């Protein structure tokens, strides 16, 4: 874990715990009053393209006590670097 | 004298229930651009007690 990140200074909150993950990968994160909450959902997607027909719930995962101004997010990948 | 317990006095606008400001950055307290030189209408919003 070295990817962007080079001069963290000192801060105060981290936290551990279990894995998350043709597998249809359904998140929702909110941020509400300084506490932010993701819930998630897998399903076994058999689509080509989109999203399918149908109906399917996503039960809470998370929550975190923590209150930041969040505005703008990004997605991380890990490219084959070799 | 303890002049370790300091707060921020100027902001430019109030604060949403239970969170924290920690921008330690000139506020302009009219129309000169303070642009990191302080100086008339600028100052620094930590002050100590
Ligand atoms: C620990 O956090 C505090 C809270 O901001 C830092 O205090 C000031 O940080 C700014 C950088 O944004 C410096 O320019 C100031 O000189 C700091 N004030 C001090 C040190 O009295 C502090 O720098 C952080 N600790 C470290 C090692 O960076
Ligand atoms: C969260 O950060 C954003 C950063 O843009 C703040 O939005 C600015 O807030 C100031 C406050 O006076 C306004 O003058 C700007 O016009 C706002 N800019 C944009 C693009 O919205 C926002 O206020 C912050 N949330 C807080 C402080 O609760």
């Amino acid at each position: 874990e070295s990817g962007v990140y080079s001069s963290a200074n000192n801060c105060t909150f981290e936290y551990v715990s279990q894995p998350f993950l043709k597998n249809l990968r359904e998140f929702v994160f909110k941020n509400i009053d300084g506490y932010f909450k993701i819930y998630s959902k897998h399903t076994p997607i058999n689509l080509v393209r989109d999203l399918p027909q149908g109906f399917s719930a996503l039960e809470p995962l998370v929550d975190l006590p923590i209150g930041i101004n969040i505005t703008r997010f990004q997605t991380l990948l890990a490219l084959h670097r070799s | 004298g303890n002049y370790n317990y300091r707060y921020r006095l100027f902001r430019k606008s109030n604060l949403k229930p239970f969170e924290r400001d920690i921008s330690t950055e000139i506020y302009q307290a009219g129309s000169k651009p303070c642009n990191g030189v302080e100086g008339f209408n600028c100052y620094f919003p930590l002050q100590s007690y």
